[PDB]
């Protein structure tokens, strides 16, 4: 984020979950316009984690929405539309839990 | 009517490689661009009645003019307008407004002072439904598939095939499937598939996440679905890629909680759509998931989703055809026998026989060669491989 | 920064340098040694970035003075040449050049594959700035080229070769470096850049890729070459030089599918079979088998092609029983094309006079027309069964039996050819309808024959001033029609003659536009020698003046995609004034003309033409569909009938009749669902107005003529091999057809039957040597390459095992699947023989 | 031991290799974008279309005329009438107002409850005005018959025939119950695994309904706005009121029909809570036999469910043999099939697979058929399909024998 | 059903084992088997459903002897066939070695089901397969088809595995009581090529007959032909 001379987008493990449903996808689509269109542009996702973990079943137990709002990101990163100029550092510990999608 | 907004795309060159036969083609391409851009910008200087009509009908409509809901029509010259703020009012029905179209639930274009409908908004069409339509075509085209010859097959017969060929069908008596499902492993050329359908196809093509189908509001998310739905009827030809499907298609099940009974609705109302009452029309969904065993049966039942294609990690031919493609513009050097990597145990899929090129470019990038070696492939599978942590057994099968 | 190795190099590379100062016997050749041995290693190695060439940034000027002042022999050039590998990668284009043609010689490979390459470029760019003011300079760029091209011809570089060989005007070189593994990469390269690269370079171009494939002994490219510039003697040396008996064979087949009839000699073995095979006299026989095969032989009935029973029959019983003259013709075209190249109908055989005599002059005559229009390519049974209503009791039956029968042998020739002998006694004919009748009988059936002796005798018709402005305007397209893409001498003065000749008062009529029609015919496909013809017709005065010049202009370049020219075009178009809209309508239509050579220029003529038919004018709008039309003759791309479907109920007629008559003709026995859907429901809407609903319904025909069994595209061979016959045919009737009131609806109903000198089948039947139908296993699917300048035939896809015979629609392309066979000629398209493969064994 | 590019070593990487046409090839490219960008702006227009009649049919210089001298009237509903008499209007949302009517109407036109105009400025009444009928809950009518008739359902005989009991066969002959003293169930819950073909029978019943039927949109029914969808509810029970023997049609019932939980849905459940009350309680529904279907009958709130409200419940179960050869015959009888066709053993090839999968089959088998160019598809096509369809979606078949 | 299915020892509402019944439908997975009793014999055809031409014919049994006067046909689990095959052979040897004399097929009917009702008594699993027995005894030929519950009845012409409810309705139609055993076979074999899915012929179909005085006589390779060539 020092020597970037670009744009250096961040994102916190939890900034991207939020409560109303379909929030957090739309952060995320937010979030990768505004860098498309500040383009070139650094996204990094500390703690991806939070976001991002292994994708568990539905039923209570699952969480559900940070499952949308992954799905959402894994579209922006690699789906129908690719991005250009928009490289994306995640720094996460336990590598073996994030989804083999991620 | 409204046919098909099909996207707009620029003929494909072959040479590829950087020869002055490509050269020409390009610069033929640029001659037929300029040539439409010295046309259509004389048109109008070149260019030096209808005037008054236009001057009257603009000066009796004035401006702002609202956008406002036709509740109901009561006579020929009168209607109950009800504004954007929830405020119903009787206005007068101007002579100049096809009374054909004037149907109650309308958009209708008022007068800002008198109120008086002057208009009838058509397209009126959810912003965020305009933006799932696909404009310019993504340039992969089959082409830029290796393999997967069976599910691209499979897919034309689907999408493509009916709409060029209906002959077949009509003969036959079968209707077209008309929804497919891809899903397989991560990294397998699901979304190739649907980009390299979107890029051959004539019909409107429209994207969707499968997370932009929810909204935070309760009732916006079966109404954003019933409206791209409709728009995608619109024109008539459609393809509607619903990728990561499994972001809304769980399995339903009682949930204690709005947002779970939201999504559930939502899937609901998608699953309505598809194959309920009314018929779908000439609409075609496309549906990816790298998961299909967690979806509601009733939106993976025949009827909705007709062809549940397959999409398994390529095999060694498959490997092989994916090598070639993606190392086609690469300057391969003379000693790079792909088969070694190629060979692998069970577990390269496209994204991998990609990075693991893009790794090899960058390796000889390294030692400052833009032709690359065998040594650099096999550092670049190496460094690009390290997915799985353990996915396999001991040592206790013989 | 550097490493340990990387300071030391520089660090000597930095002396080395320095020691250039003074003038010491034992330092200008040791340095200078040093220097060329340490850049050679860098650059002779790979692609690596030549650390010698990165470190060395000094400055020669003293090094180039000194160059020039001592020892101008080994020492100069030692230093040209290593000024010259630094300038490399600079920018010291002329004097990076310089240095190598002034330096050692040595040779370029010892230097660097990547030296090369930028050796071949500076040479282009020399070349292309060196002009022939002073030719001191050029013989070192040809000396240099001499080892260029056989560098690029062993290293795998045949693009890098073959583009500096066409970028300095000079491809000769070609004709004795050419190898055999290399051959067809080369002859790819060329014919795949010969459409894109203009004239006169592309002239020269064909000619070197010819005199390539006839040094390599490859005879069916080279004629196919020698078709691309129409260069007669060219197609007569080549069959020539054929001794091979299978090889004879096919070429005259496909010389016979081109439409082409050269004199054949009783010298040549199997001169009688050859001459009947490229006179497709069996063709029929071979229809009518596939038809069995695909068992569709049963005739088809316009009711049932209308599909009158599952329209919405608003009005039943009531308003379809009356039969007008122009829903008369409208059902006569239908039971025509759709039934048509069967040779049989349940309709037309057996209840063709008592239909016919419903009809009204010109009604009857289209319907005595399509009385033989039912059977293509049926010469003797066609004759017999036209025989009857060519002795109608009405005697204007007889122009209408006479243009039947013209159609029945279209696409046929007979060796003793029975038109010219029916019309002999009757081209005088004091009646205008029954000599029309007559001449166009002659140019269906001999549609681009080329024989003199129909050309004498036109030239009386020509001079006949009682002969009528239909007539006159019939006889013009005979005679064009005769010299399709000639450039006939004859015909062109008698043409140039009676154009002058023309006055002004009977020249305003709508029916004097196919003079120009007739010269561009006859000089169809030839633009080198027009400039003569538009100068003369300068003399006429306007407006007709400029739509005449605009005509033959567009006639000139048919094809040739010449850019600028559809740039005048386009000009001429965009500037807004009947007869001058008569030159934006010509415009519009060369548009098209132009952009079909290749597939990227009729992609974006497509968009061009959307644009200037959403800003154009009434004119402008009116020419567009027929433009579209021409583009894309049978292939039914969907933009195309999309757009062609949004127009069709424009409010303006005339637009909604061309957007109809553009659907039929683009979707030409394609049998596209979608399109008849399509045309049904515009037969539906417009079941009130009795012309747009009398063109659906000829759409319908067009559509499916043969039954999905025809193909009127003026291209073969993987869509290349333009028919001269076909597009001539092609330009006569769009040109009659801007003006569809007073000709197609008017009194010219006769026009469309023009087309049908462009009728051609699509098929996929596979013989054997004896030419007995010999199944096998055919892959079918669209050629679209998937690799890039490997010199591939498009890499066949979406294959689809299929046994022969087959269909292959357009741009469809289908390979012999089987290895037991190599075909005489290396396409797959209509018959082909088969020749058992002797390297294989069973 | 990896060393870091400088800027020499960059520039001999991007000239040191391919310079003759590389660099007019990317201009040319980057040039050719900026050619279509510059054409779709100098166009960018795609003018949307408006409503403007044909030149001739309007054509009007009066329409200033009306514009000035008639006056937009904002509609309420008079709540009272006082007693010159006084009346309450209630403006919708704005306010309460107490206005008095102008001469042009007369007194006895007015009466409390109905919607009336009044001008923007003082509030006084103009005109009366028809009570609203709703936009969305009347656009929720069918009038359109769908295509789809009883012949097409098979292997529902008895589904069927329980179906027509519910709401044909009382509204047809009211005798035959009238006279032994049966009421007829009011109500169908139609609950099956999904693509057995409830909604097939949905539009059965809506072909030959030959009444009011109404099919109920579970979108519009929830809405954004706290309250409004039971009021949605509410307009359609009303709307079914108003006409004779309504036929009102739940599809996925389950999409509000949840079980009540303590927000969670909330709005959803007071929804489902009014049509509870308008289904059953208080007030008689009347004459509306309400037709719901779901593919999961278990998430369905108790009181929904109770034989009050769906009296019926019909279970749509998998076909047995005989159902599943009608069905195959009701799908392939446009299907250009051989004639030796057994369509028996490709009834017992699907052991547990609804009407939608046979379709599936059905169209497989088609599609088989127009791979390699036949235009007959023959029981090996079918096979196939079936091979494709049910069993693709040994060593387990070698126990079994 | 899903927590009451769970057990043989489990009721369901309607007092159904719901463990019986998933028996039945595991019968159901297997190959066709065909038994028609006429006067002059019982007659047994079945299908072979060969998944492979490497293995043995013989090696699948469909019908065994059971005794030299009763054959059984297998349809379901191989492996509760053959234990329940074995037990019917133990009996009928048992029999004769106590009684001096041929067990009736009823008798041998009922041992056999007495094993198939041990369905978890204290001294398992239902028997997932229906065993149809054909023989003749002292009260002539005779067929008696049994199911994983137990129950066996006597049944002239019962069809058992895939093909169930098809051949047992054209059974129906196609018998009477005055069938010899030329016409019952050639029923039989009519019957199973309408309800096969691959075309009859030699190697997918093995027919067995029982009639008195003569013993269990499976039609051979040669034999077989014979009487497909007519049908
Ligand atoms: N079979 C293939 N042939 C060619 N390229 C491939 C193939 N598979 C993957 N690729 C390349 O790798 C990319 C990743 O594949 P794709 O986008 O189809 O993934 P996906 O199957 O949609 O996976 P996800 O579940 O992550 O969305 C493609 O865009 C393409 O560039
Ligand atoms: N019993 C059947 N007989 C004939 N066709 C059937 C049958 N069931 C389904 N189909 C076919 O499948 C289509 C879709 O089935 P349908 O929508 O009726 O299923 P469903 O059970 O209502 O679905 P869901 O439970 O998911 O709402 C029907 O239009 C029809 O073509
Ligand atoms: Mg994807
Ligand atoms: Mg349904």
């Amino acid at each position: 984020a020092h020597h970037t001379d670009c744009t250096f987008i961040r994102v916190s493990g939890s900034e991207l979950v939020q409560k109303f449903i379909g929030e957090g996808a739309r952060m995320v689509r937010e979030l990768f316009v505004m860098a498309r269109e500040h383009a070139p542009s650094i996204i990094f996702m500390d703690e991806i984690d939070s976001i991002g973990s292994s994708r568990l079943e539905g039923g209570s137990g699952g969480d559900s929405e940070v499952q949308r709002t992954m799905l959402e990101l894994l579209n922006q990163l690699d789906g129908f539309e690719a991005t250009k100029n928009i490289k994306v550092i995640m720094a996460t510990n336990r590598i073996d839990i994030l989804d083999s999608a991620l | 009517t409204k046919g098909p907004d099909a996207a707009s795309k620029l003929p494909l060159v072959t040479p590829h490689t950087q020869c002055r036969l490509k050269l020409l083609k390009l610069e033929r391409i640029k001659d037929y661009l300029l040539m439409e851009e010295e046309f259509i910008r004389n048109q109008e200087q070149m260019k030096p009645k209808q005037e008054e009509e236009r001057s009257k009908v603009d000066d009796l409509r004035g401006t702002p003019m609202s956008v406002g809901t036709l509740e109901e029509i009561i006579d020929d010259n009168h209607a109950i307008v009800s504004t954007s703020v929830g405020s119903e009012h009787y206005v007068s029905i101007l002579s100049f407004v096809d009374k054909d179209l004037l149907e109650p639930g309308c958009s209708v274009l008022l007068n800002h002072k008198v109120h008086a409908v002057i208009g009838v908004l058509m397209d009126d069409t959810d912003p965020l439904v305009t933006v799932m339509k696909v404009e310019k075509a993504p340039q992969e085209t089959y082409a830029d598939i290796g393999g997967l010859d069976n599910q691209i097959q499979e897919i034309k017969e689907s999408v493509e095939l009916p709409l060029t060929h209906p002959e077949y069908y009509e003969e036959m008596g079968i209707k077209p499937p008309k929804g497919v499902i891809l899903y397989g492993p991560p990294g397998t050329g699901k979304t190739l598939l649907a980009k390299a359908v979107a890029n051959q196809t004539s019909a409107t093509f429209l994207r969707v996440v499968g997370s932009e189908l929810i909204q935070k509001y309760l009732g916006d998310g079966p109404k954003l679905v019933r409206e791209l739905f409709r728009v995608a009827e619109e024109h008539a030809p459609s393809i509607v890629f619903i990728d990561e499907i499994d972001a809304i298609g769980t399995k339903r099940y009682d949930s204690n909680s709005g947002g779970e009974r939201e999504i559930q609705r939502t899937m609901l109302e998608l699953l309505n759509q598809l194959d309920g009452f009314d018929s779908r029309g000439d609409v075609k969904v496309i549906m990816a998931t790298n998961r299909i065993e967690t979806l509601d049966p009733a939106l993976i039942r025949p009827g909705r989703i007709d062809r549940k294609i397959e999409f398994p990690l390529p095999d060694e031919k498959t490997k092989k055809r994916i090598f070639q493609i993606h190392t086609s513009r690469m300057t391969l050097a003379d000693d790079v026998t792909l088969d070694d990597l190629i060979m692998a145990k069970d577990d390269l899929s496209g994204a991998d026989i990609k990075a693991i090129c893009t790794e090899a470019g960058l390796m000889a990038l390294r030692e400052r060669r833009m032709k690359v070696t065998n040594e650099d492939f096999k550092k670049s599978k190496e460094n690009v491989l390290y997915k799985k942590q353990e996915g396999t057994p001991e040592g206790l099968y013989l | 920064e550097l490493s340990e190795e990387d300071k030391q190099l520089q660090d000597e590379l930095e002396m080395l340098v320095e020691r250039l100062g003074e003038k010491d016997t034992s330092l200008y050749r040791p340095a200078l040694e040093e220097l060329r041995r340490q850049i050679r290693s860098s650059t002779t190695s790979m692609t690596s970035v030549p650390k010698p060439l990165k470190f060395l940034r000094p400055h020669y000027g003293k090094l180039k003075e000194i160059y020039e002042n001592m020892a101008p022999g080994e020492n100069k050039r030692f230093a040209a040449d290593i000024i010259s590998v630094l300038a490399m990668t600079m920018s010291g284009e002329r004097e990076c050049l310089k240095y190598r043609l002034v330096g050692s010689q040595e040779e370029l490979a010892s230097w660097g594959h990547e030296y090369v390459r930028h050796l071949a470029g500076e040479v282009a760019k020399e070349w292309q700035e060196l002009d022939d003011a002073e030719k001191v300079q050029r013989e070192p760029l040809l000396t240099l080229v001499k080892e260029i091209v056989p560098y690029n011809m062993a290293h795998n570089a045949e693009h890098e070769a073959c583009d500096l060989l066409m970028e300095i005007e000079q491809v000769d070189m070609l004709e004795k470096d050419i190898d055999e593994n290399a051959y067809a990469k080369v002859c790819l390269y060329l014919t795949s850049c010969v459409n894109y690269v203009p004239e006169p370079e592309n002239s020269a171009l064909l000619r070197c890729a010819l005199g390539v494939f006839r040094k390599f002994s490859r005879f069916p490219e080279a004629l196919r070459l020698a078709l691309m510039l129409n260069d007669m003697e060219l197609v007569e040396d080549i069959f020539t030089s054929c001794k091979d008996v299978v090889v004879q064979k096919q070429m005259a087949f496909m010389l016979g599918r081109h439409g082409v009839f050269l004199e054949l000699s009783e010298d040549v073995e199997e001169y009688e079979d050859l001459t009947e095979i490229m006179s497709n006299v069996q063709l029929n026989s071979n229809f009518l088998a596939l038809a069995r095969e695909l068992d569709i032989m049963e005739p088809k009935v316009p009711d049932d092609i209308y599909k009158t029973h599952l329209e919405n029959n608003r009005f039943g019983g009531s308003g379809s029983q009356v039969d007008s003259a122009r829903m008369n013709l409208a059902s006569s075209f239908v039971n025509g094309f759709v039934n048509a190249a069967f040779g049989q109908d349940k309709l037309l055989t057996d209840d063709g006079n008592k239909w016919l005599y419903k009809n009204k002059d010109h009604g009857m005559l289209s319907a005595a027309a399509s009385l033989g229009m039912i059977l293509l390519w049926d010469v003797d049974g066609g004759l017999t069964q036209i025989d009857k209503y060519l002795y109608s009791s009405e005697d204007y039956i007889k122009s209408g039996a006479l243009l039947a029968c013209g159609i029945v042998n279209s696409g046929v020739r007979n060796e003793c050819d029975p038109a010219l002998a029916l019309l002999s006694d009757y081209v005088l004919h004091n009646s205008n309808t029954m000599r029309l009748g007559s001449i166009f009988g002659l140019g269906l059936a001999y549609a681009g024959s080329n024989r003199e002796d129909v050309l004498t005798l036109l030239l009386p018709v020509m001079g006949d001033s009682k002969s009528s402005m239909e007539v006159a305007g019939v006889t013009a397209l005979a005679c064009g029609m005769i010299a399709v893409g000639s450039c006939n001498g004859d015909v062109t003065s008698t043409i140039l003659q009676t154009i002058m000749e023309k006055s002004e008062t009977e020249l305003k009529d709508t029916y004097a536009r196919w003079l120009p029609l007739g010269l561009g015919l006859n000089h169809l496909g030839k633009g080198e020698a027009i400039e003569a013809i538009l100068a003369a017709l300068e003399v006429v005065s306007e407006p007709f003046r400029s739509f005449a010049n605009t005509l033959v202009d567009v006639c000139a370049y048919a094809g040739s995609g010449n850019v600028l020219k559809v740039q005048q075009l386009l000009h001429i178009c965009s500037e807004h004034f009947a007869d001058m809209g008569a030159h934006q309508g010509v415009a519009v239509l060369g548009i098209a003309l132009i952009a079909m050579g290749e597939e990227i220029g009729a992609e974006m003529a497509l968009r061009t033409f959307g644009h200037l038919l959403r800003y154009g004018e009434p004119t402008l709008r009116r020419a567009v569909p027929l433009a579209l039309a021409l583009i894309s003759v049978s292939n039914p791309r969907l933009n195309i009938l999309d757009t062609l479907s949004k127009f069709s109920h424009d409010a303006d007629p005339e637009v909604s009749y061309n957007s109809i008559f553009a659907m039929g003709m683009v979707g030409s026995g394609t049998n596209n669902a979608r399109l008849a859907a399509m045309l049904r429901q515009l037969a539906q809407y417009h079941a009130k107005d009795p012309n747009n609903l009398f063109m659906v319904r000829l759409a319908q025909g067009l559509t499916h003529l043969g039954k999905g069994t025809l193909t009127l595209c003026p291209y073969h061979s993987d869509r290349q091999l333009m028919s001269q016959v076909a597009v001539a045919g092609l330009l006569t009737v769009l040109v009659s057809f801007l003006d569809v009131r007073n000709i197609i609806l008017g009194k010219s109903h006769y026009v469309l039957y023009g087309l049908v000198a462009a009728m051609q089948p699509r098929m996929l039947v596979t013989f054997d040597e004896e030419l007995r139908p010999l199944p096998v296993s055919v892959r079918v699917g669209q050629a679209v390459d998937v690799v890039g300048q490997a010199g591939k035939p498009k890499t066949i896809t979406g294959f689809q095992t299929h046994t022969t015979p087959v269909l292959l629609a357009h741009g469809e392309r289908a390979e012999l699947a089987t290895e037991e066979f190599l075909p005489v000629t290396p396409i797959l398209e209509g018959f082909v023989i088969l020749r058992k493969n002797p390297n294989y064994d069973l | 031991p990896i060393r870091a590019l400088d800027e020499g070593d960059i520039a001999l990487l991007k000239t040191y290799g391919q310079s003759t046409y590389s660099r007019q090839i990317k201009q040319v490219e980057d040039d050719i974008q900026q050619l279509l960008k510059k054409i779709n702006e100098l166009t960018g227009i795609k003018e949307s279309d408006t409503g403007l009649a044909p030149p001739a049919l309007w054509d009007l210089a009066a329409d200033k005329q009306t514009l000035q001298s008639e006056q937009p009237l904002q509609v309420a509903r008079c709540t009272k009438i006082i007693n010159d008499p006084k009346y309450i209007i209630n403006v919708k949302q704005f306010a309460k107002f107490v206005v008095d009517l102008s001469d042009q109407v007369a007194p006895t036109d007015i009466e409390e409850g109905m919607r009336v105009g009044v001008d923007r400025n003082k509030y006084q009444i103009h005109i009366p005005l028809p009570p609203k009928i709703d936009p969305t809950v009347t656009m929720m009518q069918v009038e359109e018959k769908p295509d789809v008739t009883y012949s097409d359902v098979g292997g529902c005989k008895e589904q069927i025939e329980k179906l027509r009991e519910v709401v044909e066969t009382p509204l047809l002959h009211p005798e035959r119950f009238v006279n032994l003293g049966i009421e007829p169930p009011k109500g169908v819950l139609l609950f099956g695994p999904p693509g057995t073909g409830k909604t097939l029978c949905a539009r059965a019943v809506a072909n030959r309904t030959d009444a009011c039927f109404i099919r109920v949109i579970g979108s519009e029914l929830v809405q954004k706005y706290v309250g409004e969808g039971a009021r949605m509810v509410r307009e359609l029970f009303e709307m079914a009121r108003t006409k004779k023997a309504c036929l009102i049609f739940f599809d996925e019932i389950d999409a509000i029909g949840g079980a009540r939980f303590d927000g969670g849905d909330n709005e959803v459940q007071r929804t489902m809570l009014e049509l509870i009350n308008q289904l059953d309680g208080f007030d008689p529904r009347g004459n509306i036999k309400v037709l719901m279907a779901t593919n999961r009958p278990d998430t369905l709130d108790p009181a929904l469910m109770r034989p009050g409200r769906l009296d019926r419940k019909i279970e749509f179960s998998l076909p047995d043999l005989e159902g599943r050869t009608h069905i195959f015959k009701i799908h392939a009888r446009s299907m250009s099939v051989e004639r030796d066709i057994r369509f028996e053993l490709l009834a017992r090839l699907c052991p547990n697979s609804t009407g939608a999968e046979i379709r599936s089959v059905c169209t497989e088998a088609g599609m088989f058929a127009i791979r390699a160019r036949r235009k007959i598809a023959t029981e090996k096509d079918f096979l196939e399909a079936v091979n494709k369809v049910i069993k693709s979606y040994t060593p387990r078949y070698m126990t079994y024998n | 059903r899903s927590e009451y299915d769970r057990g043989v020892n489990t009721f369901s509402p309607e007092g159904r084992l719901f463990q019986v019944e998933y028996a039945i439908e595991a019968i159901k997975l297997g190959s066709t088997a065909i038994g028609i009793q006429t006067s002059e014999g019982v007659c047994l055809a079945v299908e072979k459903r060969i998944t492979s031409p490497l293995m043995e014919p013989s090696s699948i049994e469909k019908i065994v002897e059971i005794d030299a006067h009763i054959g059984c046909a297998m349809s379901g689990l191989i492996k509760d066939a053959k234990t329940l095959i074995d037990k019917a052979r133990v009996e009928t040897q048992n029999h004769w070695f106590t009684y001096n004399e041929t067990m009736t097929v009823e008798s041998v009917t009922q041992a056999v089901s007495n094993l198939a009702l041990q369905f978890g008594e204290e001294d398992s699993r239902p028997f997932g397969v229906a065993l149809l027995f054909g023989g003749v005894d002292e009260k002539g030929p005779q067929l008696f088809h049994m199911d994983p519950s137990g129950t066996f009845v006597q049944c002239d012409a019962r069809a058992i595995g895939s093909a169930s409810e098809g051949a047992q309705s054209s059974l129906q139609e196609v018998y009477h009581k005055s069938m010899t055993l030329k016409e019952a076979i050639k029923s039989s074999l009519i019957i199973l090529k309408q309800v096969m899915e691959e075309k009859l012929n030699a190697t997918n179909i093995e027919l067995a007959t029982v009639q008195p005085g003569q013993n269990f006589h499976m039609f051979t390779k040669e034999e077989l032909e014979e009487v497909i060539k007519d049908i």
